[PDB]
This record gives structure tokens, C-alpha cells and sequence, in this order.
């Protein structure tokens, strides 16, 4: 049973977390990132729209 | 709503369509979409207060 | 602390502060007008220096 910090940390991470539901016989992807690390661009205007696109 | 967000995905489109000089009827496109944000995730702050409107 | 606490980052992130948003407010005790009330109150003199001996706090519940 994934809690809910540990699936966002997967999901920083670049990964599908499979979380069942507690409970239930049900389960459900509450994010699906792919691998590659999010950019950081500088806190503009046009830096947070190309962390936007990225 | 929903299902028309479903299965027509992407909100703009600005297309440019540009000729590749000296090399006659070769096309170059840039097709950018902006698709619908889908929720994930949110921070909340509550407070109790007095004097609303 | 003073802050309070958060937990760590969620997907739905919940906290509650001070929702007032109050700024240009701060927060002061009403300050004492202590009176020091200086007289002669025992019948001698003390060797004892003026800055070692103490001040003595009164009210009405211990005058006795």
C-alpha cells in the first residue's frame, strides 16, 4: 500500500506508481511522468514558461 | 465538458509553414499545440475569519 | 516551534494558517505601568550595595 507522500516521490522520480486502493480490491495510477528530469530555468516570465513546455 | 475535452485533445494550434530557399516545394512546418491541463495536484490553504462577504 | 508543521509535499497539499492575512499587524502585550514605588521601609541601614539588593513584587495577594 503506497501512501500518498511516497507515490508523489515516485512520481518525481520518474516513475508509474501502481497505488491500491485501501480497502477495496481496486487500483489506480495517480500520475504517469515519464523518465526524464523536469528542467529548472530561471524564475522569469519566459523561464516559467519554458519550465511550462518542458 | 469531459468527453469533448476527451477526444479533441489539444485546445490552440499555431501552425508555420515555411519553404526550404533553393530547394523547390520541400515544406518546413512547426505544428505547436497546447493541450488541456489535466489536474495534478494542488495546494490548499484554510483559514476562519470573521467580516466576510 | 512557532511556524507550526506541515507534512511533507503531496499531491493535495492541506495546511491552515492564520487565514487573517494581516499585514501591517503585530502583536504587542499591554505593557505594565510598574510603579517602583522607593521609600524607607525597614529600620536601618543595609551594608548590602543598591545594585545586589531586589526589587519586591506586590499585590494584594501576598502584602502579608
Amino acid at each position: 500500500l503506497i501512501t500518498d507522500r511516497k507515490e508523489f516521490e515516485l512520481a518525481e522520480e520518474g516513475f508509474i506508481a501502481l497505488t491500491m486502493r485501501k480497502g477495496s480490491d481496486n487500483a489506480a495510477f495517480f500520475s504517469a511522468n515519464s523518465i526524464q528530469k523536469p528542467k529548472v530555468f530561471p524564475n522569469t516570465k519566459e523561464g516559467k514558461e519554458a519550465e511550462t513546455n518542458y | 465538458p469531459a468527453d469533448v475535452r476527451s477526444r479533441r485533445p489539444l485546445r490552440a494550434a499555431r501552425i508555420e509553414v515555411m519553404d526550404v530557399e533553393g530547394n523547390p516545394g520541400w515544406y518546413q512546418v512547426s505544428l505547436s499545440v497546447r493541450p488541456h491541463f489535466k489536474y495534478m495536484g494542488a495546494n490548499f490553504e484554510l483559514s476562519l475569519v470573521g467580516r466576510l462577504d | 516551534s512557532k511556524e507550526g508543521s506541515v507534512a511533507p509535499k503531496e499531491r493535495i497539499n492541506i495546511k491552515y494558517i492564520p487565514a487573517t492575512g494581516d499585514a501591517q499587524a503585530e502583536a504587542e502585550v499591554e505593557l505594565p505601568l510598574k510603579t517602583l514605588v522607593v521609600g524607607d521601609f525597614k529600620g536601618h541601614a543595609e551594608q548590602t550595595p543598591l545594585e545586589e539588593r531586589a526589587t519586591v513584587t506586590v499585590d494584594k495577594n501576598n502584602f502579608e
